[PDB]
Formats: structure tokens, C-alpha cells, sequence
RNA sequence: UUCCAAGAGUGUGUAUGAUGAUUGAUGCAGUUAAAAAGUCCGUAGUUUAUAUUUAAGAAGCAAUAUGAGGUGUACUGUAUAGUUGGGAGAGAGAUGAAAUGUGACGACCCUGACUGGACGAACAGAAGCGAAAGCUGUACACUUGUAUGUAUUUUUUGAACAAGGACGUAAGCUGGAGGAGCGAAGAUGAUUAGAUACCAUUGUAGUUCCAGCAGUAAACUAUGCCGACGAUGUGAUAUGAUAUUAAUUGUAUUAGAUGAUAGAAAUUUGAGUUUUUUGGCUCUGGGGAUAGUAUGAUCGCAAGAUUGAAAAUUAAAGAAAUUGACGGAAGA
């Protein structure tokens, strides 16, 4: 996951400082559900992306509410009753923060991983 | 200032593979001889000595940037005409 | 070495961090065995020899008093610190003694050199008993 | 980032998004498939090609003339098929000017470095090649002897 | 292919030292071997004599070391006239 | 920078003769094509013996206006110089191709 | 610690460079890691100059000077004050000519 | 004598766990405290950019741009030393100060000619090239890098590396060539309680060339290799565009200053993006001392090199920085 750790420094770097924007040179399938599950809870504002017939750009802009966002290497096999384990771990209080699995149904949260009973590999975290 | 919408003085800082949107920097050209009048078609930066149809002499001149025209000869860019 | 599919490599080169230890690399030459002074047991027994001191080291300026003895268990020569005051008086030659450690992991403590056993008891009466005045040696 | 020494240049060439059929040819197209094939038949180089089909004639881009076909997949059509791709028949050639360089100086042993890693360089796409079954699994390229 | 270091002085079996024989074998690789004619262009020139050496095919006779085909103090003096 | 100068002499001209011409080799061959008139040009080495070599300057005259060219090198050099199957002493020249030997 | 930024000398992107000598002593020292100072002398002297005007044969000529290079190594330059201890927070000046 | 803790119990001792984030996958550290092989190539194992069709890589042009990059033939530069023809007739040379040594079979100085060996002054830099060790007289021959431009071929051929391979200042070894100056070992003159040391006079191996072994350095930027983002000001090397005699601009390296971060601190565009700890891969350390010492194995003509413990011991060893005291230390 070079492109996905590569994406959530720069983040991290641009929020802190306060800047509006952020153009970055490459574009993945992976990072896109990303910013789809980013957009709907209400971190950040719209974002954009272009294709050019080459490693292609994002673009995002920001309205200044991230705390850290963050990625995992290796993605582990996490079976469903440890999932109250690495929530623990990762997360500031158990009133928010959220967690993505990479589920067969699809990307998505921790709330839904444990409504459907499905357990799957993991890939990252923002709050 | 936006960066999804850049202005044209942007556009003259940029390199010309870190820009929004890939376009080269090569065109096509016809070159007219100023004794003769012959037409030859030609490129922006020639790698070799192009000569003139009729009356065969030097008309370019390989070089590190742009091709460079000897002697009085106007150009111009052709394009599509469909 | 981090990877998903990288157990084997994992486990291997951590065996070989792990032998710098130096508590664990006593146990696996298993030197306890080997190299034990007393045997693997918490007392011993032994017959006196001779009933000489020794000079403790600088700053402090006394006279410890020792005993030469020689084990049963394993018939070695060694040396026990008498660890009272007025309890060398009680003591005879060609008698039998029995001997407790320190305490410090197999190092000598105090200001005594070289010396890591001390007596407990003579013909079976309790030197720290005698010293109190209970009891009375035959 | 480059294969054996440390440099980061990017100086490259870019062809066009969605190249279309070129008008302002002078020559005709049934003459400009005859020369090519003069060229490969007498043995220049497929890289020399396109500068020259370039320059002299005016078209850029070689897709296009002919029917969506690459060149070195063009020529395969009419018979004159490509055994050994190019990338190799130039590193051989131009090791063995170094093989004749050793053999009349022999204390020059900066050159003997220089050999070491273009053979190196060589056989990283032999042996790619032989898994995709482009060259027959019994060849050896043929090299200068060292005295 | 019997021998690990010795090679052509094997035969002289353990006797006569360990230098001396290191001695031999620089001598007697150099006397053994045949050499190109310069005359013919074929490898047919072997010594026969102290200082004569001759080729099998064309028979000229070529006048030369004790050991060696050519001297190293022969071919310095030969580069001097060149110029 | 990298760049090779090209050989201008006979050295340059002999492998384009080998490729696109036709050629014969050994000194019987070279008598037969003098005395019927049917050679072009005659490549001689430095090692043929003195015998043999005078025997040619003397034939090609009478034969006609034949050239002779004189080349510096053994057999074993002149078999590296062009791909042949064994070393030679003289080259004898049937046919020629895009070569500039008849013209320098 | 680290007591200069360039640690002896000004030299970098090098590997080596070949020594010279100094001329008091004698001893081998890099060429980069030398002190070396220029002085320009005349032949005669001031006192005197007007001694020479009164023995002249000539009419008016001009009195010539000459140059000089020198090199040492830091021990022997310090010995002779030519170079001596800074400030920490002064070490830092640089006098260019 | 009196007080405190536990209480039918209470202490002493030998193993073995926790304390320990001093075995660290979660979760330690590698400039200076212990710790990154001297530098590259490359197999097994580990790992991977992709909207499945395209970047990167490899191959190839132009400016024959630019460069103490390498190897080989031919010439050339002054100086030190020696042989010799003229002139002349007492000291020359060294040190803080002197002594041995040295000169009327004539030195030392000024001149006229010769033979040999080593080395390229001044220009010469916080300037260039090389994987590292390294690389400055001229003309040709052979051979080789990185970077900038650009509608050129191929289509994923990538990063790092157990086994294996090559190069590697300075000494030191066997064989042949040479030997001007310098010079360990050895021998003399002074100083000294004593000098077999510093000072001075001699003097051999060596340092020069060719063919090979050997593989150690404070081989240091004491900072492994690849990949994404970063504040202004003054410079340097190469090169392209705009523009035209007046400038401001693109890419790749590199020097320095001021802020900002991080750090135990000195310091610092990475040694930053860290207890709100994860992009990939090899090697090394676990309190001092014994000790890079024994023993075994593999290399080498030898000297020696790589691998590498323990018994008995000991409460400290160490890094950065403030206040004093001292200097046979320096200035005002
Ligand atoms: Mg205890
Ligand atoms: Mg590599
Ligand atoms: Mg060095
Ligand atoms: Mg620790
Ligand atoms: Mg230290
Ligand atoms: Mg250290
Ligand atoms: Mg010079
Ligand atoms: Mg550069
Ligand atoms: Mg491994
Ligand atoms: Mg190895
Ligand atoms: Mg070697
Ligand atoms: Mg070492
Ligand atoms: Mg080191
Ligand atoms: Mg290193
Ligand atoms: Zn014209
Ligand atoms: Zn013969
Ligand atoms: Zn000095």
C-alpha cells in the first residue's frame, strides 16, 4: 500500500499547517472508496480527480476538521470477535473515530462490519 | 489562485511534464526558400539537416533547442483541415 | 523483516537476538549443573579443618572470622564465615557444621572477599538459638 | 533510480492524447510502405526508422499510416518477422568493442569494471525473455574470446 | 589433471628441495610449449638444439633464446631501430 | 562522449566485398582467373613467398590492366579482418557489390 | 563534540589531495589544510631611497618589487602569531580580501 | 526499659517467574553514550504502480555541448647531485648556543660544456570527474560517464540481497631492471643524576619500473539502499525558453545565513512528519573488565587475516552542559 500511506501523510502535513488545497500525482482505486467513506460522515469538503493516460492527479480541498488520519501495514485477518480489541487500541474515546475493513460487500465501517457479522482484513483509520 | 484552475502565467512557470494537462511542445512547419520558391515540410526540433527541394542547400541545422533556419525563410504551423 | 507471509524468517532471526541474553545464555550451557560449588540444594554438610580470620577491605578496618571445611556431597574444600559475635567459642575441630548461602545470587556481599556461605549449625543445635542462651552445647 | 548509477533526471518525450489521421503528407501512402521495407531488408536499426520517417516525410507518429498496427508488429505481416528483439543485438555489439579494447591494452583495468556491468545488464532480459518464450531456450549469444 | 599445484615437475618425485623446483616449472613450461611460425602462420615451431628453433612444416631454421622463443632483452632493441 | 570513427581504407571496403559480391580464395584459383582474363581486382599478403609473389606482378600485366593491392598483415589477419573459413594468401575478386575498391 | 562546522579544512565533493611541506619545520600537511599568506616587498629600502638618486646614471627608472607565497603548518603558525585564538561566538567571521 | 507490623503463626535460605518498553510483532536503540561490513555485481528466501491498458525501466538520436574519468607511443620544463675547461687562493656549512665531520693532492663562489634519477611550482577555489581507494606539462591514438531538449523502438523486464565474484592508499613478501635526493636498523658528537629519546653528522633495507601474492586503516560525512510531501535571502556548475544589449525564467546537483520543528544537549531541510508510535529489504548492540585473549575449523611462501568463548572477579564505567581552581597559555 505505498499509494494509500503516501496519500495520508501528506494530509497530515497540509491540516496542521492550515493550507486550503492539495494536489497530489497519483490516483487508485483504493484511494477513491476512500475518500467516498471520508466524504460521507463530514470530514472534508468535495474533491476531484483527473486522468491524463498516466499515473493521474487528485485533488481535494479542505475545511480544517481532521485530527490524524492514518494507514496499516500488513493488512491483517482480523476475525469478528477481535474487532473490540483493535478498537481499543487505535481510537481516542468510544463516543466517534471510525475504522475501514476491507470487506467483500465493500469498504466500509466498523458499525457495519459488526451489523452484518462480517470480519475482513483492515486497512485504516481517521477520526 | 486556484490550483484545479490555473492561470496562464502558471502555465509559463510549469514544467512541461508537472502540468494539469499533458500537451506536447512539437509541431509541423513549411518552410519557403527565398531565391526559389519551394515548400518543405519540416518539424520544430529537426534532428537533421533538411535541404531545400529545388536549389538543394542548407535550410535548418541540428541543435540543442530549436531547429535553426539559415537565411531568410518564413514559416508557418499547418494543421488539421478536414 | 515485516511482511504478511514472513513467519519463517521472523522466528529465525529472533533465536539469534535472544542469545545475548545473559541470564539466558547461562541456561542453556546449563553451567548450574557444571560448574556449582555447593551441589543444587539449599543446605550442606561438612567437617572443620581449620579456625582462622580474614581482613575486610578499605574503608572499614575489623577482623572477620572464617572456617576452613570439607563437604560430604561432594568432597571439596571450601570456606564459611561465622556469623555472630562470641559464637567461635562454641566451636571445636573434627567436628561436623552445616552451611546456608547468602543470599545475592551466587556473589559475595558486605565487605567480606571471596567468601559466599556462612554456618548454621553445629552438632545440631541452632547457633542462632545458642547465641540467645537457650540452649547449651554438649 | 536509474539501474546502476544514482541520477534522478526527467527529460522524456511525450506523444500526443488521441492522434488522428495526418493531411499534409506530400507522398502518397503506398510509396511510404515501400521504403520501409528497403531500410529493414538492408538492415538499419527499427529505432533509426521512426527518426527518419519522422523528419524527411512528416509524419510523426507510425501508427497511424498503417491499419492501428505497431511497427515491429507490422513487419511480421509481410513475411519479415523479427527473431531476436532489438535490445539485445545492440548490447552485444557493443560489447565486443570493449573485448577489442582489453586485448591490445591490458592495464587498463577501469574498462574491465565497464564490462561487468553490461553483461550484467545483458542477461536480466535473457532470462525474462526465456519465460515468456520469445527466444528458443537453446541460445547463446556469440562473443569476441578474451587471450 | 592428477596434480593440485606441481603440474610439469612431477617428476622429479620429492627430492631436490621445495624452491628449487618452483624453479623448473617456470623453465621447462616455456621449453615444452610450440610456437607460431612467422614465416608460414602455422603453430609448428619446436626447439631441438640450445638456441635453434625450427618449424615442421615450412623447415626454416630461426635463431632464438635458450629457453624462450623470444628474449626479453631481444625485443627492447627492436622497437629502438623502429624509430 | 561516445563516438566511433569509421575506417576509410581497404580494411573498411574488404568486409563489403565478402557480403555483397563474390570472391575466391588460394593461389591455384588466383592463376586460372588471371590467365582467362576473368579477374577484377588481386589481394595479396605480406607472408607469400618471394617466389610466388613476383610470378603475379609479372602475369597481371600481360593479362591486362589488373591492379594489385598490397595489404600489411599475416593470414591469421586477414581471416579476422573478413569472416573466412581458413587463413589464405591471396583473395581473388569475381564480383564486386556497393564496394569502392575499383574506384580508389 | 563537533568544535567547526568544516571539520579541519575547506574541502568537499573530493576524496584526496596530495601534501605539501611546510618550510620551518618540515612536516607533511594537505594542501587544503594550510595557512598561506602573500606579501609584496621591494629590492631597496625607504631609508634608502634618496641615497640611490645622487649615484644614478640614469635620469629617472623605477624601483622594482617582488612577491612571495609561503606555507606553513598550523604549529608552527600559531608559534609565530600569525593566527591566533578567537571567541567561540567570533570564530564565525570570515575576511575575505 | 518503651513503641510498631503481622498473629496460631512468624522469619532465614536454594531454584524459577514478575518488576523489564534491560529481547521490544504490538513495543527499544545504531553521528558523539555499546552499535551501519572499505566499495560495487549477483543466486535461494522476502516484496511489488496500475480504471488490464498505460507510466516507469532497458535500447537509440541532437548539441561531435561539458568534464585534473582511464590506458598507450612521441616531445618538453627548472632545480638538487656528479664528471670536466678558465679565474682566484682562506675558510666554507649547521644551530637556542655549540661540538665531532669538512678544506692548500686548492673547497666555497663566478664562468664554458656533459651524464643520469625523481617530480610537474606560481594560476589552484568551501571549483570539476569517479562505485570507493583516487585523479593537474604539451600533441595525437584507443576508450568512458551524469545532466538538459525532443510526436524515436519495446511493453512491465522493478528495489534489496544468505551461496558465489571483482576492485581496494600505505607498508610487507618472492623473481628480474634501476638507484639522484630522503632514510627505519647500526655506529659517533653535545645536553642530562641517567639517556641506547628529542638536536646534529653518517649510514643499509626501502620508497622508482615490469610480472604476481597479500586484504588491514580515525578505509570518517564516525550518518546503510529505494519512494511521497515541505519557509524566505545571497551564491556555484551545466543547459533550454522568453527576450534582445537590457533582463527574468524552466530542470538536475551543490555551498552558506536567518526563522520553524525535533532533540538529554551540543546542534539541526533531516538527525522532521512519534506514546495522536506501521510504505519495502539486508547487517549490528544488550553494565564494566577478563578479551578481540585461549581452542577448533577454513585461507596464505611467510608475516598473519575471517569466525570467536569461559572459570575466577567488580558498583560502577560513560555522554552533553553550568560554577570555580590551575596553565612552564594568548591578548588589552
Ligand atoms: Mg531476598
Ligand atoms: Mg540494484
Ligand atoms: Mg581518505
Ligand atoms: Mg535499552
Ligand atoms: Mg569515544
Ligand atoms: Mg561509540
Ligand atoms: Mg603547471
Ligand atoms: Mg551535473
Ligand atoms: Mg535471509
Ligand atoms: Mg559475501
Ligand atoms: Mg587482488
Ligand atoms: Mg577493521
Ligand atoms: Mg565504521
Ligand atoms: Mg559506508
Ligand atoms: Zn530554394
Ligand atoms: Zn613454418
Ligand atoms: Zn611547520
Amino acid at each position: 500500500m505505498k499509494q494509500l500511506s503516501n496519500l495520508c501523510k501528506a494530509i497530515n502535513n497540509a491540516s496542521r499547517a492550515g493550507k486550503r488545497q492539495l494536489l497530489l500525482h497519483e490516483s487508485n482505486s483504493v484511494t477513491r472508496d476512500f475518500l467516498k467513506q471520508m466524504l460521507k460522515h463530514g470530514y472534508i469538503t468535495k474533491y476531484s480527480y483527473v486522468d491524463d493516460k498516466r499515473k493521474g492527479k487528485t485533488i481535494v480541498w479542505l475545511n480544517g476538521r481532521l485530527n490524524k488520519c492514518g494507514a496499516i501495514c500488513p493488512n491483517y485477518k482480523v476475525s469478528l470477535d477481535h474487532i473490540e480489541n483493535y478498537r481499543s487500541r487505535l481510537l481516542p474515546a468510544r463516543q466517534f473515530g471510525h475504522l475501514l475493513f476491507s470487506t467483500e460487500k465493500g469498504i466500509i465501517d466498523h458499525n457495519e462490519c459488526i451489523g452484518s457479522n462480517l470480519g475482513g482484513s483492515i486497512l485504516g483509520f481517521f477520526y | 489562485f486556484d490550483l484545479a484552475f490555473p492561470t496562464e502565467e502558471q502555465i509559463k512557470k510549469t514544467h512541461k511534464t508537472k502540468n494539469l494537462y499533458a500537451v506536447p511542445t512539437g509541431y509541423f512547419m513549411q518552410v519557403l526558400c527565398d531565391g526559389c520558391k519551394g515548400v518543405t515540410l519540416c518539424y520544430s526540433h529537426s534532428q537533421r539537416d533538411m535541404n531545400c527541394k529545388g536549389c538543394g542547400e542548407t535550410i535548418l541545422k541540428s541543435t540543442g533547442g530549436k531547429a535553426r533556419l539559415i537565411g531568410e525563410c518564413a514559416f508557418k504551423k499547418v494543421d488539421y483541415s478536414f | 523483516m515485516n511482511g504478511l507471509f514472513a513467519a519463517n524468517d521472523l522466528i529465525k532471526s529472533r533465536k539469534v537476538k535472544r542469545r545475548s541474553d545473559p541470564y539466558y545464555r547461562k541456561k542453556i550451557l546449563g553451567t548450574k549443573y557444571k560448574h556449582s560449588k555447593i551441589g543444587n540444594g539449599p543446605q550442606a554438610k561438612g567437617i572443620v579443618l581449620e579456625k582462622t580470620g580474614v581482613e575486610a577491605k578499605q574503608p572499614n578496618s575489623a577482623v572477620r572470622k572464617i572456617v576452613k571445611i570439607q563437604l560430604i556431597k561432594t568432597g571439596k574444600k571450601i570456606s564459611a564465615f561465622v556469623p555472630h559475635d562470641g559464637s567461635l567459642n562454641y566451636i571445636e575441630l573434627n567436628d561436623e557444621v552445616v552451611v546456608e548461602g547468602f543470599g545475592k545470587k551466587g556473589h559475595s556481599c558486605g565487605d567480606i572477599p571471596g567468601i559466599s556461605y556462612k554456618v548454621v549449625k553445629v552438632q545440631n543445635v541452632s547457633l542462632l538459638a545458642l547465641f540467645k542462651g537457650k540452649k547449651e552445647k554438649p | 533510480a536509474k539501474m546502476h548509477s544514482s541520477g534522478r533526471g526527467i527529460s522524456t518525450s511525450m506523444k500526443p492524447f488521441s492522434t488522428m489521421f495526418p493531411t499534409w503528407i506530400d507522398v502518397s501512402v503506398d510509396e511510404i510502405k515501400a521504403d520501409v521495407l528497403k531500410m529493414n531488408t538492408k538492415g538499419v536499426s527499427s529505432a533509426e526508422i521512426g527518426n527518419k520517417l519522422r523528419d524527411v516525410y512528416g509524419v510523426g507518429d507510425c501508427k497511424t499510416i498503417f491499419d492501428g498496427l505497431s511497427l515491429s508488429r507490422f513487419l511480421e505481416k509481410e513475411g519479415n518477422f523479427i527473431e531476436i528483439p532489438e535490445d539485445v543485438k545492440d548490447l552485444v555489439k557493443r560489447a565486443n568493442i570493449l573485448r577489442k579494447h582489453i586485448n591490445t591494452h591490458s592495464r587498463d583495468k577501469d574498462s574491465k569494471y565497464r564490462l561487468g556491468l553490461i553483461i550484467s545488464r545483458l542477461n536480466r532480459c535473457v532470462k525474462h525473455y526465456k519465460k515468456k518464450l520469445r527466444i528458443p531456450s537453446t541460445w547463446k549469444p556469440k562473443l569476441v574470446e578474451l587471450i | 589433471n592428477g596434480t593440485k599445484k606441481v603440474g610439469i615437475s612431477g617428476r622429479f618425485g620429492a627430492r631436490y628441495g621445495s624452491t628449487l623446483r618452483k624453479r623448473m616449472k617456470k623453465v621447462l613450461e616455456t621449453q615444452k610449449k610450440t610456437y607460431e611460425c612467422r614465416a608460414c602462420g602455422k603453430t609448428s615451431v619446436k626447439r631441438d638444439v640450445v638456441g635453434i628453433w625450427t618449424c615442421r612444416s615450412c623447415k626454416i631454421k630461426f635463431a632464438g633464446g635458450a629457453y624462450a622463443y623470444v628474449t626479453p632483452a631481444g625485443t627492447t632493441f627492436n622497437n629502438m631501430l623502429k624509430q | 562522449s561516445r563516438r566511433y570513427s569509421k575506417a576509410v581504407g581497404l580494411a573498411a571496403s574488404l568486409p563489403l566485398v565478402v557480403k555483397t559480391g563474390k570472391y575466391d580464395i588460394g593461389f591455384k584459383s588466383a592463376l586460372r582467373n588471371v590467365i582467362t582474363k576473368k579477374a577484377k581486382c588481386i589481394v595479396v599478403s605480406s607472408s607469400l613467398p618471394s617466389v610466388k609473389r613476383k610470378q603475379l606482378e609479372y602475369y597481371c600485366v600481360l593479362a591486362g590492366g589488373i591492379p594489385l593491392k598490397f595489404y600489411e598483415g599475416t593470414n591469421n589477419a586477414l581471416a579476422n579482418l573478413c569472416e573466412l573459413k581458413y587463413r589464405t594468401g591471396v583473395m581473388s575478386v569475381l564480383h564486386e557489390g556497393e564496394s569502392d575498391l575499383l574506384t580508389e | 563534540p563537533v568544535k567547526r562546522k568544516n571539520h579541519g579544512k575547506n574541502r568537499k565533493n573530493r576524496g584526496s589531495c596530495k601534501p605539501v611541506q611546510c618550510d620551518k619545520c618540515g612536516r607533511c600537511v594537505p594542501k587544503d589544510k594550510a595557512i598561506k599568506r602573500f606579501k609584496i616587498v621591494p629590492l631597496v629600502e625607504a631609508g634608502s631611497m634618496d641615497d640611490v638618486k645622487v649615484a644614478s646614471i640614469y635620469d629617472i627608472f623605477e624601483v622594482p618589487r617582488i612577491s612571495y607565497k609561503n606555507q606553513y603548518c598550523i604549529s608552527c603558525a600559531c608559534h609565530a602569531r600569525i593566527v591566533r585564538v578567537r571567541s567561540r561566538q567570533g570564530r564565525k567571521i570570515r575576511y575575505d580580501g
